[PDB]
């Protein structure tokens, strides 16, 4: 790990999955369970209003 | 003086809402008390009747129940109508059924005071709440002391035939403010009297108050000629209490000047009054916090969710 | 319009028996609202969502 300045690639790969993993975290609980529980209601009301 | 009236129409819907908004809404706005001796307290009947319209009052009265009189300016409405809040969306045409039915139920006598309501062009907008008056009788005064304590504006009247030592009224509006600040008094049935007896008594220095004292004789159309008469009256002894006299008198001054005092007072407890919701606010917005984490909920959410999960059962 | 009531009948008869006999081959005559159909697509599409 300590080539860190030498191995640019590896290490901008490293930061890019933790981002995305972290990032990935709140994006799951924050918009996807959002969308498990509003978007049955949704299409219910919607679709009988409709 | 439009934009004069409307600030305390909005702070009178104020007061009845922090009235309404739940168990510990313990907080609220004042309002004028009305106190008045036996023959001072049939001329605050009469008084408070003489004030707007005429609307059933006196007879006989139990007087157990406050009576809380909320007015509305009426600009654009053409029908003098009052009505009931409990007795929701009941329209009153005329005072004589307003009488039959605020009588039945002095007659029927809990110690809640019936709130009322009532649109008139002619009425500024109002808050005072008629008490009974002093004359069982412990239990009487128990509740006036109450009221009269708190920061109320205390409206208290007196019949001119009785000296001002001798009435109960303006004695005990001695008795909860000894500065006399916070109250306003009226001299009744005022018109038998001297003017040098209305000088002893409209203007007095033996137990002077801010705001003074407002003399004044209260007894279809009869607004109008309550008014005609008051205009009229002065003018025997225009000097003795006509303009420019120390005195004040007649329905037009007293209402200006009580539009004024609910303005000023109200303003001030509006600031401690409105850091008390904030405080109840913050309160309902914490739990929301520590439970449900803030998240948003409505009935056809909950019940939507769960169907989804019984027809996959099912199925 | 009497003497043309029997004639008249009997041939509206004849077009409501073969109609009957169609919805007996077509579908076993078997009963349907637009709504019985909604909602058993609806269940379908829920379960397979959720």
């Amino acid at each position: 790990l300590t080539n860190k300045y030498y191995c640019p690639e590896v290490f901008l790969d490293a930061v890019a999955t933790k981002l995305a993993q972290t990032a990935v975290l709140f994006l799951n609980v924050e918009m996807l369970n959002d969308f498990y529980v509003r978007f049955p209601r949704e299409v219910e009301a919607k679709l009988h209003e409709h | 003086d439009d934009n004069m009236m409307f600030i305390t129409k909005k702070m009178i819907e104020i007061r009845n809402l922090l009235q309404k908004v739940g168990q510990g809404s313990t907080v609220t706005l004042p309002s004028i008390v009305v106190i008045g001796s036996q023959s001072s307290g049939k001329s605050s009947v009469l008084e408070a009747i003489v004030g707007h319209e005429f609307l059933p009052k006196g007879s006989n009265m139990i007087t157990r129940r406050p009576i809380e009189l909320t007015l509305v300016n009426d600009p654009e409405a053409k029908v003098d109508y009052g009505e009931f809040p409990d007795l929701g969306l009941a329209r009153v045409t005329d005072f004589s059924l307003i009488q039959k039915t605020l009588t039945e139920l002095n007659q029927s006598v809990t110690d809640d005071p019936i709130r009322l309501t009532i649109h008139s062009p002619n009425i500024p907008d109002l808050s005072l709440i008629d008490l009974p008056g002093y004359i069982l009788k412990r239990k009487i005064t128990e509740l006036c002391d109450k009221y009269i304590r708190g920061p109320n504006i205390i409206l208290a009247i007196s019949a001119a035939d009785t000296d001002l030592a001798n009435s109960t009224a303006l004695q005990a509006s001695r008795r909860v403010d000894p500065r006399g600040e916070r109250t306003i008094g009226v001299i009744t049935k005022m018109d038998l009297v001297e003017p040098e007896k209305g000088a002893a008594i409209l203007s007095d220095r033996q137990y002077p108050l801010k705001l003074g004292y407002v003399g004044v004789i209260s007894k279809g159309n009869l607004l109008a000629s309550i008014n005609r008469n008051e205009k009229n009256y002065f003018g025997s002894h225009p000097t003795e209490f006509g303009p420019d006299s120390g005195v004040s008198t007649g329905v037009m001054t007293l209402r200006k000047k009580l539009l004024q005092v609910l303005e000023q007072q109200m303003s001030s407890k509006l600031n401690e009054t409105t850091e008390a919701i904030q405080r109840e606010l913050e309160e309902t917005t914490y739990q929301f916090k520590v439970q449900y984490n803030e998240q948003p909920m409505s009935a056809e959410s909950y019940l939507a969710a769960s169907l989804d999960d019984f027809k996959h059962q099912f199925h």
